[PDB]
RNA sequence: CGUGGAGGUCAGUGACGAAGCCUAGACCGUAAGGUCGGGUCGAACGGCCUCUAGUGCAGAUCUUGGUGGUAGUAGCAAAUAUUCAAAUGAGAACUUUGAAGACUGAAGUGGGGAAAGGUUCCACGUCAACAGCAGUUGGACGUGGGUUAGUCGAUCCUAAGA
RNA sequence: UCUAAGGGUCGG
RNA sequence: UGUACAACGGGGUAUUGUAAGCAGUAGAGUAGCCUUGUUGUUACGAUCUGCUGAGAUUAAGCCUUUGUUGUCUGAUUUGU
């Protein structure tokens, strides 16, 4: 996933079970003030759902996501 | 299956999360007699039967 | 095997690395000053302009010397500014909380240089002061007083106790020794297990150590060792108002130094790239702020697995002062007149010495006492 | 003693293959050639050259060749000393036809 | 004669050793049995007068468990077939790499799917058990990683029927 | 190793 | 340490039926090219003839051997 951030401007993330790709993509354009180019999603097999965002190109992931503060 | 209903899936993972040694830490709780998994299941050795 | 095993040559490229130290280190105190005064000068300082500041500066005067030749020079040990009961290796990050300097706090400024290798390191402690302009003759005509003039003085005299016992033909255990009754004898503790170390060409941390004050496990595993001629130490004398039992307190390491006697394939194609870019480095220790998220990534595995040694940040207990006073010397053999003896040849300079006059201890080394004669001798 | 000799000899493989199973005839002259490196200079250790694998397996499981000119060296073993320093190592030589030749000392140089 | 429990009594025996068990050692009794020594053991137990029964085994193709002889025996023979070397390893017929020899022969021992399984997929570590020889190998053990859709499906439609 | 027979296209 | 033994090689005995290579005014013919044939040559051609009862195999439970080469004291028991 972190080589998904550094190459390919996406963050990943966790995500509601209950959640879908436009609950997702508001809460990932509030929680962080970024724009969001597509969310793809899908049911990882331990049972929780996760979420490919890519941001737009004003937006680098790398940047974002060590805002956040993880690397 | 491949193409597998949510509810078979659900159970599926919840069937996956359980599939682990006995944390070896609950052997040094105070009173434990647990000594192992004893529940446990494989693929290969017992169905799970839906 | 070198041949030659010392050089003129090489005396000159410690010492024009020394002058560099000595200058930088005393811009930085100059610039040291509280944050309001710093604001009626239209400037700002925090423990993160003081750094770049002297790391830029380091970079540009070692970048003036030996001109058009094929070496390397710059940074030894990043400038790291480490305040009150901070130890050291106080060095931000841009995204880090910064620290701003208030009147009254008392501050450590510690820097390397080197030029071809060769490493001349520094470290000073004073206490910061309202712009001059504001209080004209205000800071000079008062002294510091209490636990923090202790402080100061005992850390001072112990360096000037190891200027005097760092000789050929004297041991390591000696230095230890002195620095212990001179310490307490201001109520102060050296930190516990610090170490002093040889330095060689591209090696800031030799083998050959003085230790302060260890604990009994320490004594055992702590080399016994005789200074000889030839011979360079980095000196550094930390010293505390209280306990001396440095602590880890969730600050975030910055400065690191890759550590060439271990090897590992790294798994991920940014650690191995970030170990690539770091190799590029001259000098042992460097900050993170040199890179900031693929440094941070790079970083983890790298430590991980041993390859880089991190420098963290340790702390005293709140409200107690740690000063610290570190130079550089060149120990070697003196034929004069017939009579070959070792001296040593301290190339930190004006940047490692203090103004004694400013500082009042209630408290002076005791000679009388069966526990401190013969320190007042060394000393004077 | 124990001395070092490199000779060259021809093994009639046909008469010590008579009879056997096809499936089981090249294998067997495996074992046989090694059976007569032994039986020359008392070796026990022997090991096989993979071209002289080939020269053995080259028409298949079943159709060896009669006679195979070959070269065997007994060697002096390095490491770990296995139970015998001495070795036998056996090679192909390339020759016209394996008729006709007498067994010949190598000489070494 | 002997057993579980009950009322009464010996102010019964006992951690300085109860009960239990072992013993071609001893003694009493026609016998059912009782008693003693020695060894082992560790917390309770017994005699007498009574009371009470879920009260005494060799068998029931008895019940449950445990164990033998059989016996290191029958066997481990379908599906053409293996060989040389090096590497690794405490260890190599069986792992990996190389070479050779062969086979499946596209009606495949190739490349994908449906039902079904459910993580067996991939990586790292790794052999106690399992793979009816072996094992450093694995569909095994431990720890992790992994499944991205307006356009492929479900989803909509109607069928027998429900 | 030979023999013969069995087509196409385009120009009159 | 031999009138030894073995591996090879040699000779004999057998089996099969004439090896490879070369050569041929041997070969039904066809087709090219030329100086157009007292033997014209070039390509192709199953096969045929010679060297050639040749070549291959021959103890693995054949016989022999003036050659070549090598081998020749490891283990365990036993007494009236």
């Amino acid at each position: 996933a972190m080589k998904k951030v550094e190459d390919g401007n996406i963050l990943v993330f966790q995500v509601s079970m209950k959640a879908n790709k436009y609950q997702i993509k508001k809460a990932v354009k509030e929680l962080y003030e970024v724009d969001v180019l597509k969310v793809n999603t899908l049911v990882r097999p331990n049972g929780t759902k996760k979420a490919y965002v890519r941001l737009t190109a004003d937006y680098d992931a790398l940047d974002i996501a060590n805002r956040i503060g993880y690397i | 299956a491949a193409q597998k209903s949510f509810r078979i899936k659900q159970k599926m993972a919840k069937a996956k999360k359980q599939n682990r040694p006995l944390p070896q830490w609950i052997r040094l709780r105070t009173n434990n007699t647990i000594r192992y998994n004893a529940k446990r299941r494989n693929w290969r050795r017992t169905k799970m039967n839906i | 095997k070198d041949k030659n095993i010392l050089q003129e040559s090489v005396l000159n490229k410690y010492r024009t690395a020394g002058q560099i130290a000595q200058t930088a280190l005393k811009y930085v105190t100059s610039l040291i000053n509280d944050s309001y005064h710093s604001k009626t000068t239209q400037r700002q300082l925090t423990v993160p302009e003081l750094c770049l500041l002297t790391d830029s500066f380091i970079l540009t005067r070692l970048e003036q010397y030996y001109k058009n030749k094929v070496n390397e020079r710059g940074i030894a040990i990043p400038t790291t500014i480490d305040i009150d009961q901070i130890s050291g290796g106080w060095c931000p990050e841009i995204d880090d909380v910064t620290g701003t300097l208030r009147p009254g706090d008392l501050v450590k400024i510690t820097l390397g240089v080197h030029i071809d290798g060769y490493t001349s390191e520094v470290s000073h402690t004073m206490v910061i002061y309202p712009v001059d302009e504001t209080k004209p003759i205000l800071q000079p005509t008062g002294p510091l007083l209490g636990g923090k003039a202790d402080a100061v003085a005992a850390a001072h005299i112990a360096m000037e106790t190891v200027v005097a016992l760092l000789s050929s033909g004297i041991t390591g255990q000696l230095i230890r020794t002195i620095v212990d009754t001179i310490a307490r004898s201001y109520n102060c503790g050296v930190v516990p297990g610090s170490r002093v170390r040889r330095i060689r060409r591209f090696l800031a941390g030799q083998n050959e150590g003085i230790v302060a004050e260890f604990t009994n496990v320490s004594a055992i595993p702590s080399d016994d060792f005789v200074v000889q001629s030839g011979e360079v130490y980095l000196i550094d004398l930390k010293m505390a108002s209280l306990e001396h039992k440095a602590g880890e307190l969730i600050a975030r390491p910055g400065a690191y130094v890759r550590d060439f006697a271990q090897t590992h394939i790294l798994k991920l194609k940014t650690s191995r790239q970030l170990l690539t870019k770091i190799d590029k480095q001259g000098v042992y220790p460097f900050k993170l702020s040199h890179l900031l998220k693929s440094f941070r990534l790079g970083m983890s595995e790298i430590s991980n697995n041993y390859l880089c040694v991190e420098s963290p940040i340790q702390i005293a207990r709140t409200s107690t002062l740690v000063a610290r006073e570190c130079n550089t010397i060149v120990l070697c053999d003196s034929s004069v007149s017939t009579t070959d003896r070792p001296e040593l040849l301290r190339l930190t300079g004006g940047s490692k010495t203090c103004q004694p006059s400013w500082i009042h201890s209630q408290h002076e080394l005791n000679p009388q006492d069966s526990i401190v004669q013969g320190i007042f001798q060394l000393a004077t | 003693l124990k001395d070092v000799v490199t000779r060259e000899y021809t093994i009639n493989l046909h008469k010590r293959l008579h009879g056997v199973s096809f499936k089981k005839r090249a294998p067997r002259a495996v074992k046989e050639i090694k059976k007569f490196a032994k039986l020359h200079m008392g070796t026990d250790d022997v090991r096989l050259a993979p071209e002289l694998n080939q020269a053995i397996w080259k028409r298949g499981v079943k159709g060896v060749e009669y006679r195979l000119r070959l070269r065997i060296s007994r060697k002096r073993n390095e490491e770990e000393d296995a139970k015998n320093p001495l070795f036998s190592y056996v090679e192909p030589v390339l020759v016209a036809s394996a008729k006709g030749l007498q067994t010949v000392v190598v000489e070494e140089d």
